[PDB]
């Protein structure tokens, strides 16, 4: 799920629609 | 959805059942 933003410090850009992240936020699958 | 929760400050807390920031507030499935 997620799909907000999130990062923890840089990371995401939406994962270029593919999600990212992990325990700092992103998304995808969760 | 809103799920009680703005963004504007900081990423959603309610992240953790599942919403997301949109627009400055957190919501989850509108």
């Amino acid at each position: 799920x997620x799909x907000g933003x999130x990062x923890x410090x840089x990371x995401x850009x939406x994962x270029x629609x593919g999600x990212x992240x992990x325990x700092x936020x992103x998304x995808x699958x969760g | 959805i809103p799920c009680g929760e703005s963004c504007v400050w900081i990423p959603c807390i309610s992240s953790a059942i599942g919403c997301s920031c949109k627009s400055k507030v957190c919501y989850r499935n509108g």
